[PDB]
């Protein structure tokens, strides 16, 4: 019935299995990324934060592909691990061959070609994982890309994948400055959009992970912000929201007087 | 059936295997061919069909190594494949051993090759029945091979569509064989094809092929005007 | 009345016929004169496009769960006939109930009243409403961490 | 749930392997039964022997095989599968002795056979051959050992076990007999095994309708008891019981 | 010889809480010099330098393949490779091709990332790790390097003293080596600094 | 009932038929008609080109192609399978020339192409279904002009005159009526074009047809616009 | 539900489920209780070794098995699959040792075993491993307790229970577990968590427990388990 | 259908593989082949069915020589029987090439049984549709006769019968003192048994194929000579008349 | 029921899944291709992008070699794969024979690749159509079109994608020698053809031009605006 195999065309020309993978990406934890002329950054939510879980790994969704690139994964865990290892292998193969870091677009293209082969060939289900890549290369500087289960990728100034991606991307569209966004404003916007998209009480700092890539002294640095910094950002956002609510209450009181 | 005849790998719940029977049916979609043998000759005679009055008549007698010829009834693709295999086997035998391959051994090779498909799901049984005429130092041989991978050493046989008329004629007249001149032998074969022919039809030089092998006679195929000395001599009904 | 299935051994052809008759009655020959229809459904994505077609269903009203202000309103509505103690904050209860439907709010009021009934009381307090909220909005989240962690 | 039944590799919605369970049903299909018991310093396997024809050579008919010089097995289930698995066990024991220079431990051979069976249970290439292998040997540091190698990769070691149609009855009987002075001698172990079979089958044995293989610490070579020895055991132990 | 084709010369020594890896600078094919800025010491970490020396092709190939393996390892682990782990990695890399080897003799020198204790070792072209406590030498004029290290090494040196010792050893060994030596680069790795120097030399 | 017997090329039906070969032979009909005529003075091929719209230059519909300097192929069926079989024929002719230093006969080249076509599911050749293309190899060899017809089942046979494609059944009857052995090549061309005009829904003029001829002499010649118009003048 | 999309492992159901791996996890949850607690100075693994009869020699087949001098492993699920996975884990640890002359870190061993499970859960002719592994190691200077699922996903745990009554086990561990717990107290907590889901009398020889401290992983002898049971009771 | 009877790799919910049983059904539909192990030899008899007067004498032999000293008597699909005869010939040839002496019949039977079990294991191939018997005689091992069936079981025998009339053949064989008869008389008994079990109104034509391997052949299997077969056939016809009387 | 298998003929003779690949091509944006005396031009609809999205990573016009360009219509990932393989084959044919790839050769290779993927049953057809425009080494403005089935033709002007039929009919009506007499009227014609489907016309148009011996040049958006202004002026004048 046109979805029993990944290599079957619907009579309208649609690969229902690829569409199923694309939709299924919606189960993954909300990851998002913002590009700033000072740097680039990702944020991501921890879907499961049980108190009995340990925190052995410094990051669950954000991986460091090489010196100048990181990526957030959203989708099936096994597929995400496979693709992260393959991304690292691709980057290091390019570095071995050419003696310079793989450009971000080339790395994205390589992994997306792997994904396309999986969608096209034989009895292999498509990779049910979407990816958000951030990086810096000598050609286009800071870059942010997004890649689908179907092996299609695009370059974005700001984007979001996973849960409530529609709301997050609409919010970024509303409140992103196309060419006048710095890293501090990017972090503030990331906290705002995560708070409005997670839809779980207050923005618990332990339920979010943020990473920032920036050039410094001629070398790229990828830092996963410590929980102290994340808590400080959340507290500043909460103070801003409280100030806005106080202003609105004062306006309501003035209207009552009028 | 309906779930026990999809492939050769499934036995039906009766000890019966269905795709082999379907191939044995495919053998009947060919054309009539009668093989027979005296004590010093072997003759295959085939009723060549015609796809149109312009198109020539499809050949039905093929020439395996000099002492062997073949008459085919069934899928022409499988006929070609088996003819190529038989030619290769005869050539290999004549290369290793400087003597012609015995017909009774060539047929065993054909049987093994055709049995292999009838047990594994990778292909279909060879839907072609063969009448193998040969002359080895033992004597003239006529063999029949069926898609089931079974071969019978026949003193005279017939295969193809409308075969029982020729088979009954052969059963009736086989006592005459052995002590027959080559002309009489070919005449008996032609009579068998006449019997299998529809009444209004008749054997013409256009639609009759006659392969003969025997002592001091390497397998020769007579077609078109080559059969005139046989049909002309043949008595009329 | 729901998405039509291909007529076969696994299709409710008779219910499909009933729905077709209803469609014809809503909009066919001899349009209705003064009959207005209020259909109600809990999942709209499955209704037949023929039913959802305008002219048959001219308007479609969504009923989102209350947005904490509708929740305060529902709390007031269902606590009007109740002996609420002073210092009781239905606004706080509304905040404590995120994404809760009007049925959930009515059940909250009912269960707080039941807590009051238990202790031979005719009295409801903030603790009673909070315990009722906890008891009514009880979620059966996933049990197994493996099935929970299949997806990143 | 019957859809999840025609393939060895499909998990039922509750996580069951119906084809493996059916392989066990296949074990319970040869009609025969087998029992095994270990004493202080011996192990004994006894199998019901059916020869339902005068033309069938009872010498060739058997279910006791000598896997190696010091390891024996009793096979119950389909006969072709039993002999295939016996050949596999002999080959594995020979390979072990070749590679490592000492005779294969019984538990090791059981683990090897169980792993071989688990491979078939996981991949979809063969059917899990439906036979149960009970192995007995003498381990230099542990002593007598009896093991099973059921067709799913399970190979627990046993004080006493049974397989075939009446495995449950034999298991209950052996549980009762082992709760009381599990310490058995050679004669007592042969008694227990033969009595278990006789009681579960509801029949008293002729010397021929039973086959016994034995290993002992003093003589750690798998020996198949002859008709005279079987008759001696039956008569003496029935008399002095 | 195969090594004497491209020449080469590398050394490593250690004192107290600091190591010193030094190497000559030259690339001449057999006798003719080609360049004088050939990198024979490659940084595999903050405080871990390898000193491949031998056939130039294999020096570069081993540097690049080792960096490939080490980048994979560090990304996969999240750690920074310890000196012993790097030694084992290079030994495995070299011995994977015993029947036809990489004609280079690695010399690793670094500081343990956690306890910051010195480490130095050298490998042969098939991967026989040799962890020592005083000094390792590789490449041509190994005899000269051994004589210098023997007669000039003293336990428990401080950065500057170790600098002088390794400087003198390398300079005097290369000045007596023919195919190798057109300047000497010395990297001294301490708890918090790397001092890279470009010593004077007999540029002939 | 042909639902458990025509889903694969290696499944016999109770009658002993390969319905997939039947279906490839049916797919032949979807191509445009092509009439080949063998005569003592050579062989002629004439095909209904089926231009769907302008802007597609005519030298992209290859219904008539050249195999060596002494054979032409008139094709009907899938373009892809047509290309595969035409390439096989060309390479086989060149291989035979390379080895034996002579021109492969029309029968032999048709036999080689048929040998390629037989291998539907034979697991040692990789194609998995019959080539849905039927070919007419008209050439000249030491046996005089010859024309051979090959079908998806791999069956080939010579034909004093043949017609493949959509208007095959309705054009072979006309060929039977009009063909006689003692016919000249000009007569064959005229008769073939007459039959094409009979069986075409479009009018016969200049383009929408192709015509080619192989004679005992000059190589395989594809008539250009001038010759096509000259013949069409008084077909 | 999505009935059609539950027999294959190479097709997404319309909602994105991979139903067959969830069925494998159901097979896991329908297994013997096992518990793992990460003490402050060590780790402890326990699992019921209750036999179906007195005849089963409960000293031949072990359920808590070592993989290195500093890593051990228990499971919940099918024993044959467990045997396969423990053999593969030992082989992977040995390969890591040969390449890097250093015992494999627990995190790396878990990664590689999860990769093995992923390899087995990516085709149609292969059945996913119907077990969940609990790996306990003493890499570096701190203890590690990890879980590995048939899906190829691996977790880091403070304490967990898997098997028939994993819900009750996890509630009990939420009640009782405190981070600054010495290994000696963690052993008692493990045995008590087992008792809360262990039918019959928890005799010393039908329960299996393995500790992992700085001295290396070690399966406690039945005498030691008897002593711990007596002290707990 | 059952739903578990497709492919020999599927166990029904009883532990039964039905494809092997269908193969057994296929073999239990053919002519009758019997074999009796006398004291100093083994004699095979087969009631070959001449399915047409056109086939020459000796067509479709069901008695093969599988190695010089071992004879094979087949019953079932003759194509599968020929393939199994080739397999057994190759196994005996490999044994003589490797170990250097004539293959023991017990070992040959085990090898061919393992091959048949190989083909009953998988779903990509169907179980062999024929049973057969392997007989031989040697000074150092003695007369031996084994029977192999589609499921792949290799039990030894004193007298065996496979095909349509197997139960009747075994019944008529039980009434023989085979353990102390000689070949020259057991051949006549084989002919008599075959003629008795043969059905004339159902199978029509008929041809008795006899072979022995025994001391009087120096352990060399061969077809029973013309005169001996003629005398045994005459005795069998006379015995048929006697039993009718 | 004679569907879902790439190698199964239907009783009518149709291989339906390659036809479904074509039906998947039809779901792509219009891509027009025209050839003139000394210019070959490809126009494409952009469909616009969300303002947060970057544009340079959205390519429908890709230069396979110095003298060959390819416009796309279909599945994007298949686009990327086929373009990469075509580039590899261009630069590998250069190695095999010291001559630049001809447009016919490269389009034949792409068609053969698509046919190779349609042949078997463990592969999915490349659901794309391509317009290959280039200059032969002698210099000749060749334009070919390849379909998912592996069949390639040579066209004088064609459009593929959503507006294929309408744009092709318009090109049939309004393609002439006087309309391609020079190197600018061809571009006017391509923008005219695209304006029949693209509503905006200036923000939903990309033109790529190839002149003899000159590298592919993609027209600036301001140049596109100027051209559409010229067409609008001519339209209002000749109304």
């Amino acid at each position: 019935r046109y979805d029993s195999r990944t290599t079957i065309f619907s009579p309208e020309g649609r690969l229902y299995q690829v569409e199923y993978a694309m939709e299924a990406i919606g189960h993954a934890g909300t990851c998002l990324g913002i590009l700033a002329n000072d740097g680039v950054l990702l944020a991501a939510e921890r879907r499961n934060i049980h108190k009995l879980l340990d925190e052995v790994f410094f990051s669950e969704k954000i991986y460091k592909l090489n010196e100048d690139m990181a990526c957030s994964v959203a989708g099936i865990t096994s597929d995400a691990n496979v693709l992260t290892n393959e991304l690292r292998l691709i980057a290091q193969r390019y570095l071995l061959q050419y003696q310079e870091p793989i450009p971000c677009e080339q790395l994205v293209t390589a992994l997306c070609d792997i994904k396309q082969a999986y969608t096209q060939f034989g009895g292999k289900r498509p990779f049910g994982v979407s990816l958000l890549y951030i990086g810096w290369d000598k050609h286009y500087g800071f870059q942010l890309y997004q890649s689908d289960p179907s092996g299609n990728y695009g370059g974005w100034k700001a984007t979001c994948i996973g849960n409530n991606s529609a709301a997050a991307v609409s919010m970024l569209k509303q409140d992103y400055k196309e060419g006048e966004m710095t890293l501090k404003s990017a972090l503030a916007l990331a906290i705002k959009v995560l708070n409005k998209t997670m839809d779980v009480s207050k923005l618990s700092a332990e339920k979010v992970e943020i990473a920032t890539l920036t050039r410094e002294n001629g070398k790229t640095v990828i830092r996963v912000l410590k929980q102290k910094e994340v808590e400080q950002l959340i507290k500043k956002h909460e103070e801003e929201e409280a100030k806005a609510e106080r202003e609105k209450k004062e306006k309501e009181q003035k209207e009552k007087d009028k | 059936r309906n779930q026990y005849d999809n492939d050769v790998t499934v036995w039906s719940p009766q000890g019966r295997i269905h795709q082999i029977e379907y191939a044995m049916e495919a053998v009947k979609q060919g054309s009539a061919t009668v093989g027979l043998k005296s004590k010093t000759h072997a003759v295959l005679v085939a009723l060549k069909r015609a796809q149109s009055e312009l198109a020539a008549h499809q050949k039905k007698i093929l020439h395996v190594d000099n002492h062997i010829g073949i008459s085919i009834a069934g899928l022409t693709a499988d006929a070609r494949l088996l003819c190529n295999f038989m030619r290769q086997e005869c050539l290999d035998s004549r290369f290793v051993f400087d003597r012609p391959l015995p017909v009774s051994r060539l047929v065993s090779l054909i049987g093994s090759k055709t049995q292999i498909p009838t047990q594994r799901y990778g292909r279909r049984p060879y839907g072609v029945g063969l009448l193998i005429a040969g002359y080895d130092d033992m004597g003239p041989h006529i063999f029949q091979t069926c898609p089931s991978a079974n071969y019978f050493d026949c003193r005279a046989m017939s295969i193809g569509a409308r075969s029982q008329s020729a088979r009954t004629y052969l059963e009736r007249h086989m006592s005459e064989f052995m002590e027959c001149n080559l002309n009489e032998l070919v005449k008996h074969g032609l009579r068998a094809l006449r019997e299998t022919l529809p009444a209004e039809q008749d054997l013409t030089t256009k639609n009759v092929s006659i392969g003969i092998v025997g002592k001091d006679l390497e397998f020769t195929i007579y077609d078109d005007d080559d059969v005139s000395p046989f049909l002309e001599g043949l008595e009329e009904r | 009345g729901s998405s039509r299935l291909e007529g076969g051994s696994g299709g409710d052809s008779e219910v499909q016929r009933t729905m077709l008759e209803l469609l014809n009655q809503l909009d066919g020959f001899e349009a209705t004169k003064n009959i207005k229809v209020i259909m109600a459904t809990n999942r709209i994505d499955i209704l037949d496009s023929a039913l959802l077609r305008p002219g048959r269903i001219d308007r479609k009203i969504e009923f989102p769960p209350p947005n904490e202000e509708a929740r305060l309103d529902i709390l007031k509505i269902h606590s009007r006939k109740m002996n609420l103690t002073r210092g009781i904050n239905l606004r706080k209860i509304a905040e404590l109930m995120p994404g809760a439907s009007g049925a959930e709010v009515k059940g909250v009021c009912t269960e707080a009243g039941m807590y009051a009934l238990r202790e031979r009381r005719v009295h409801v307090t903030q603790e009673d409403f909070e315990m009722a909220v906890a008891k009514v909005m009880q979620k059966d989240s996933e049990k197994n961490m493996s099935i929970k962690k299949l997806w990143k | 749930s019957a859809g999840f039944d025609r393939h060895i590799t499909i998990f039922s919605p509750e996580g069951r392997l119906y084809q493996v369970e059916y392989a066990f049903k296949a074990i319970n299909q040869g009609g025969l039964t087998s029992v095994a018991v270990r004493g202080k310093d011996c192990a004994v396997i006894v199998t019901q022997k059916k020869v339902p024809d005068k033309l069938l050579d009872s010498s060739t008919v058997t279910h006791l095989f000598k896997i190696t010089e010091n390891i024996g097995c009793v096979m119950t289930g389909m006969t072709a599968d039993s002999r295939s698995q016996v050949q596999r066990a002999r080959y594995e024991a020979a390979n072990w002795k070749y590679k490592y220079g000492y005779e294969i431990p019984v538990d090791m051979l059981c683990k090897r056979i169980a792993d071989i069976s688990q491979v078939y249970t996981q991949n979809a290439e063969m059917r899990p051959l439906g036979c149960c292998m009970i192995l007995i040997g003498i381990d230099e540091e542990q002593g007598p050992q009896v093991y099973k190698c059921d067709p799913a990769g399970y190979y627990c070691g046993f004080k006493a076990t049974a397989a075939g149609v009446k495995q449950t009855e034999s298991t209950s009987f052996l549980e009762k007999k082992v709760k009381k002075k599990f310490d058995w001698t050679f004669e007592q172990t042969v008694e227990t095994a033969i009595t278990c079979l006789s009681t579960v089958l509801s029949i008293d044995f002729k010397p021929s309708e039973i086959e016994v293989g034995v290993v002992t610490v003093e003589n750690p070579k798998f020996r198949i008891l002859t008709e005279a020895e079987i008759d001696a055991h039956l008569v003496a132990l029935a008399e002095r019981d | 010889s195969i090594m004497s084709y491209n020449g080469g010369a590398v050394m490593a020594m250690k004192g107290k809480n600091c190591v010193a890896i030094a190497a000559d600078r030259r690339f001449g094919i057999q006798a003719q010099m080609v360049t004088t800025d050939f990198q024979k010491i490659f940084p595999m970490g903050d405080r871990l330098y390898i000193g491949l020396a031998g056939l130039a092709t294999d020096v570069q190939t081993v540097a690049q393949r080792l960096k490939f393996r080490l980048n994979l390892y560090e990304l996969k682990e999240g750690r920074q490779i310890k000196p012993y782990t790097l030694m084992s990695m290079v030994a495995n890399l070299l011995y994977e091709k015993r029947f036809g080897p990489y004609y280079t003799e690695p010399v690793i020198a670094g500081l343990d990332p956690k306890t910051f204790k010195p480490f130095i070792c050298s490998l042969d072209l098939i991967g026989c790790p040799m962890v020592t406590d005083d000094f390792v030498v590789s490449g041509t004029c190994a005899e000269q390097m051994y004589g210098m290290c023997e007669s000039l090494w003293e336990p428990n040196m401080d950065p500057d003293h170790l600098f002088e010792t390794i400087s003198q050893a390398m300079l005097n060994a290369v000045d007596r080596d023919a195919v190798s030596g057109m300047g000497v680069i010395v990297h001294i790795i301490e708890k918090d600094k790397i001092t890279t120097r470009t010593l004077k030399a007999r540029m002939d | 009932t042909r639902s458990e017997y025509d889903r694969g090329v290696n499944t016999f039906s109770p009658e002993g038929r390969l319905f997939q070969v039947e279906y490839a032979i049916e797919a032949i009909k979807l191509g445009s008609t092509a009439i080949g005529i063998q005569t003592s003075e050579g062989v002629c091929l004439a095909v209904e080109k089926r231009i769907t719209s302008p802007l597609m230059e005519p030298s992209s519909i290859e219904k008539i192609v050249e195999i060596d300097a002494h054979i032409g192929c008139a094709m009907s069926g899938l373009i892809a399978d047509a290309k595969t079989l035409i390439d096989k024929a060309r390479v086989e002719t060149q291989n035979h020339w390379f080895t034996y230093n002579e021109t492969m006969t029309v029968e032999s080249v048709t036999q080689a192409v048929s040998n390629l076509a037989l291998q539907f599911g034979e697991e040692d050749a990789a194609m998995s279904r019959p080539f849905g293309v039927a070919l007419l190899f008209g050439g000249v060899d030491e046996k005089g002009p010859q024309l051979f017809h090959m079908d998806p089942s791999g069956t080939f046979v010579q034909c004093d005159a043949r017609a493949i494609g959509s208007a095959s059944e309705g054009a072979q009857s006309s060929l039977q009526e009009v063909y006689h052995k003692s016919m000249t090549l000009k007569e064959a061309i005229k008769s073939s074009l007459i039959i094409l005009k009979q069986v075409m829904e479009e009018k016969l003029n200049a383009t929408n047809i192709e015509l080619a001829t192989v004679q005992p002499g000059q190589n395989f010649h594809m008539f250009t616009k001038e010759e096509l118009e000259e013949v069409i003048k008084d077909i | 539900a999505e009935r059609g999309y539950s027999f294959s492992l190479t097709t997404f159901s319309p909602s994105g489920k991979l139903v067959q791996i969830e069925y494998a996890l159901a097979a896991v949850a329908g297994g013997a209780p096992s518990v793992g607690i990460k003490a402050a100075n060590g780790v402890v693994l326990a699992t019921e070794k209750k036999q179906k009869s007195i005849l089963y020699d409960e000293r031949s087949v072990h359920k808590v098995e070592p993989i290195t001098k500093h890593i051990g492993l228990v499971y919940s699920g099918m024993g044959p699959d467990y045997r396969v996975l423990v053999h593969r884990a030992r082989k992977l640890a040995q390969q890591y040792y040969l390449v890097y002359q250093e015992p494999i870190p627990t995190a790396q061993l878990v990664q590689r075993v999860a990769s093995v499970m992923q390899e087995y859960t990516q085709s149609g002719g292969v059945r996913p491993f119907g077990v969940s592994l609990l790996i306990c190691g003493w890499n570096e200077g701190r203890p590690y307790l990890f879980q590995s699922d048939p899906s190829g996903a691996y977790f880091a745990w403070k304490a967990t229970a898997m098997g028939k009554n994993y819900v009750n086990g996890k509630t009990f561990l939420e009640k009782r577990y405190n981070e600054d717990l010495e290994l000696e107290d963690a052993i008692h907590t493990a045995i008590l968590t087992l008792k809360e889901s262990f039918e019959g009398q928890m005799t010393e020889d039908n329960i299996e427990v393995g500790i992992c401290n700085e001295a290396g992983f070690r399966r406690l002898t039945p005498t030691e388990v008897k002593d711990y049971l007596a002290a707990i009771a | 259908g059952t739903g578990y009877d497709l492919s020999a790799s599927t166990f029904s919910p009883d532990g039964r593989v039905f494809q092997v049983e269908y193969a057994m059904k296929a073999v239990e539909n053919s002519s009758t082949a019997i074999g009796i192990r006398c004291k100093d030899g083994v004699v095979f008899g087969v009631e070959k069915l001449v399915l047409s007067k056109l086939y020459e004498e000796g067509s479709n032999k069901r008695l093969f020589n599988v190695d010089r000293h071992v004879g094979m008597a087949v019953a079932g699909l003759l194509a599968d029987a020929r393939s199994l005869a080739d397999i057994a010939r190759e196994e005996a040839s490999n044994f003589r090439s490797n170990f250097g002496y004539n293959i023991p019949l017990k070992h040959l039977a085990d090898r061919v049984a393992m091959y048949v079990h190989a083909y009953t294991l998988y779903s990509a191939v169907r179980p062999f549709g024929c049973s057969f018997m392997l007989g031989s005689y040697s000074v150092n091992d003695g007369a031996q006769l084994y029977m192999i069936d589609p499921s792949g079981v290799s039990y030894g025998y004193w007298g065996c019968a496979i095909g349509k009339a197997r139960q009747a053949a075994k019944t008529e064989i039980e009434k023989l003192q085979m353990k102390e008869m000689t070949c020259r008389d057991i051949v006549k008994e084989v002919a008599k048994i075959i003629y008795i079990v043969h059905d004339e109104v159902k199978d029509k034509a008929f041809e008795l194929e006899l072979s022995w391997v025994g001391e009087l052949t120096n352990g060399r299997h061969e077809i029973v000579p013309k005169d001996i077969r003629e005398e045994a056939e005459k005795y069998a016809k006379e015995s048929l008349k006697e039993e009718d009387e | 029921s004679y569907d879902r298998a790439i190698t199964v003929f239907s009783p009518d003779g149709h291989l339906f899944q390659v036809e479904y690949a074509q039906e998947a091509v039809k779901k792509g944006s219009t891509a027009v291709g025209v050839r003139g005396r000394d210019i070959v031009v490809l126009g494409v609809e952009k469909k616009s992008v969300a303002k947060l999205q970057d544009e340079r990573t959205v390519r429908k016009i890709c230069a396979l070699d110095d003298n060959v360009c390819m416009a796309f219509a279909g599945l994007t990932a298949d686009a990327r794969i086929v373009i990469n393989r075509a580039r590899v084959e261009c630069q590998s044919h250069r190695l095999t024979v010291e001559d630049p790839v001809t447009v016919e050769y490269i389009t034949r290779y792409i068609a053969s690749l698509k046919q190779r993927y349609t042949q078997s049953n463990g592969r999915r057809p490349f659901g794309i159509s391509a317009l290959i425009v280039g200059f032969d080494f002698d210099g000749t403005p060749r334009l070919y079109q390849t379909d998912p089935s592996g069949t390639y033709h040579a066209w004088k002007a064609n459009a593929i994608g959503r507006g294929a039929k309408s744009v092709r009919e318009f090109l049939e009506k309004n393609y002439t020698d006087e309309a391609i007499e020079t190197d600018d009227l061809t571009i006017k014609l391509v923008i005219k053809a695209l304006l029949e489907v693209v509503q905006s016309g200036g923000k939903n148009i990309e033109l790529a031009v190839m002149r003899r011996d000159q590298s592919l040049k993609i027209l600036n958006p301001e140049e596109i605006e100027k051209y559409v202004a010229e067409i609008e002026k001519e339209k209002e004048e000749n109304e």
